[PDB]
């Protein structure tokens, strides 16, 4: 449950 | 013993440094132009700086994540480990990166206009007490006095992030493998590029600053938990701060 962190990590 | 006792920087170590300098330069704005987009500072209502500083911290978390993604190997860890590492380190990296704007004159953060010149009273007006403020200022002064090269500063932030001993890390050995490559690069950099004196005992002093950051993290976390327990305070935070620091 860390969608914003996960988004900022994605490429 | 070989990569660590290496006399001069290898080509690989040189690339690591170049990558981290680029990563820092694309995630640290020394003009602080985005600060005008935050909720305005309110000074002189005791938590009056909480909204502005919540925005500043939220912005800073985004930049720390941006930096972390460029550390060689970091993106090759599992997503869960990346998350754990960033949740645990974010406040420490913020403390490290802020040192670039910190001035020993009046022990303030110059960012770089009067409204965005932050002092101990601003931290106080975010809800923090002297139990945090005092060791935080000590740390900023201690770090500033080390007079790090930018190379050492970016290596220290990366080493901070990729710490295998954080609670919740799954693949500790893989994390350690990255941290070791970075620590060796730092050791070799200091030996061959940092002139005596000031290279004297520099590596051990930097490692000590990492331990000091752990203590500062614990104190900040305790105070944050106290503040954010009251939902009217949590309401004033940002979605990313809540996600990364908890609610
Ligand atoms: C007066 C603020 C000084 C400081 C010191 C951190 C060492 C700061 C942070 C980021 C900066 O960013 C810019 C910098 O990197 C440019 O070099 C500058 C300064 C800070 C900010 C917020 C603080 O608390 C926030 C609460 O915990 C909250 C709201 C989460 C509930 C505590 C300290």
């Amino acid at each position: 449950n860390h969608p914003m962190l996960m988004n900022l990590l994605k490429d | 013993s070989h990569d660590s006792l290496r006399p001069k920087l290898s080509e690989e170590q040189q690339h690591i440094i170049a990558i981290l300098l680029d990563a820092h330069h694309k995630t640290y704005d020394p003009t602080y132009a985005d600060f005008r987009d935050f909720r305005p500072p309110v000074r002189m209502s005791p938590l009056s700086m909480l909204p502005h500083l919540a925005d500043l911290v939220s912005y800073s978390i985004q930049k720390v994540i941006g930096f972390a993604k460029m550390i060689p190997g970091f993106r090759d860890l599992t997503s869960d480990d990346q998350i754990v590492l960033l949740k645990s380190s974010a406040i420490e990296v913020i403390m490290l990166r802020s040192n670039q704007s910190f001035t020993m004159d009046d022990m303030s953060w110059d960012c770089g206009s009067q409204d965005y010149k932050y002092d101990v009273t601003d931290v106080s007006k975010a809800g923090h007490t002297l139990e945090l403020i005092e060791p935080l200022i000590k740390f900023q002064v201690g770090l500033k006095k080390l007079n790090l090269h930018e190379e050492e500063h970016v290596l220290l932030m990366a080493i901070c992030i990729v710490s295998p001993d954080r609670p919740g890390v799954q693949d500790a050995k893989l994390v350690e493998a990255i941290q070791d490559r970075l620590s060796n690069t730092l050791q070799t950099y200091i030996r061959c590029r940092h002139p005596p004196p000031g290279s004297h005992q520099l590596y051990a002093k930097m490692i000590q600053k990492l331990a000091d950051l752990r203590s500062l993290n614990e104190e900040h976390s305790k105070q944050y938990r106290s503040l954010s327990f009251q939902p009217e305070n949590s309401m004033k935070l940002t979605p990313l701060v809540l996600e990364v620091f908890g609610n």
